């Protein structure tokens, strides 16, 4: 009953600037918790950013920790997650996925997601 | 408490705020199972037990 | 499961029990 579309990929080069969106359409006030997600090419899809919705409370890994900020607008309906300081290893799908169960830090791919159609981030 | 003694206690009686739980600031793994946990402190049930 | 705190006199009561 949530649909998501996410856009603002693109190719950039190491140490530039991106900046990713995921808009969400249906059953917005049910929806918790935003969490982004990243598949690389030979690694499982693993948690990068978190967000509750409600709280406002940010949740970060550590591979992506002091240069990763995610951020909600609640008037565009659309959560952001701006890429600062951008290292080859980023070369990866990324996935935007809401909840409306509550919070879980770390991310899982098992548990119940609102899943997207996905983005390409490619650097190098 | 234990996992070999974890015992069926009743708090009974009196009010139990959950907005403080949002913002305990420490929550891992925070999972509710059959309704929504922003509608937990509207709307209450019986057999609280905990 | 539960607590309370509370000839000349005549303490008269009813008691009912419908509907649980």
């Amino acid at each position: 009953q949530v649909q998501l579309v996410e856009s603002g990929g693109g190719s950039v080069q190491a140490g530039g600037s991106l900046r990713l969106s995921c808009a969400a359409s249906g059953s917005i006030s049910s929806i918790t918790y935003l969490g982004w997600f990243r598949q690389a090419p030979g690694k499982e899809r693993e948690g990068v950013a978190a967000l509750i919705t409600v709280n406002g409370h940010t949740y970060y890994a550590d591979s992506v920790k002091g240069r990763f900020t995610v951020s909600l607008d609640n008037a565009k309906n659309t959560v952001y997650l701006q890429m600062n300081s951008l290292k080859p290893e980023d070369t990866a799908l990324y996935y935007c996925a809401a909840a409306a169960w509550g919070y879980a830090w770390p991310l899982h791919q098992d548990d119940y997601w609102y899943w997207g159609q996905g983005t390409q981030v490619t650097v190098s | 408490a234990s996992v070999y003694a974890w015992n069926r206690k009743r708090i009974s009686n009196c009010v139990a705020d959950y907005s403080v739980l949002y913002n305990s600031a420490s929550f891992s793994t925070f999972k509710c199972y059959g309704v929504s946990p922003t509608k937990l402190n509207d709307l209450c049930f019986t057999n609280v037990y905990a | 499961t539960f607590e309370y705190v509370s000839f000349k006199n005549l303490r008269e009561f009813v008691f009912k029990n419908i509907d649980g």
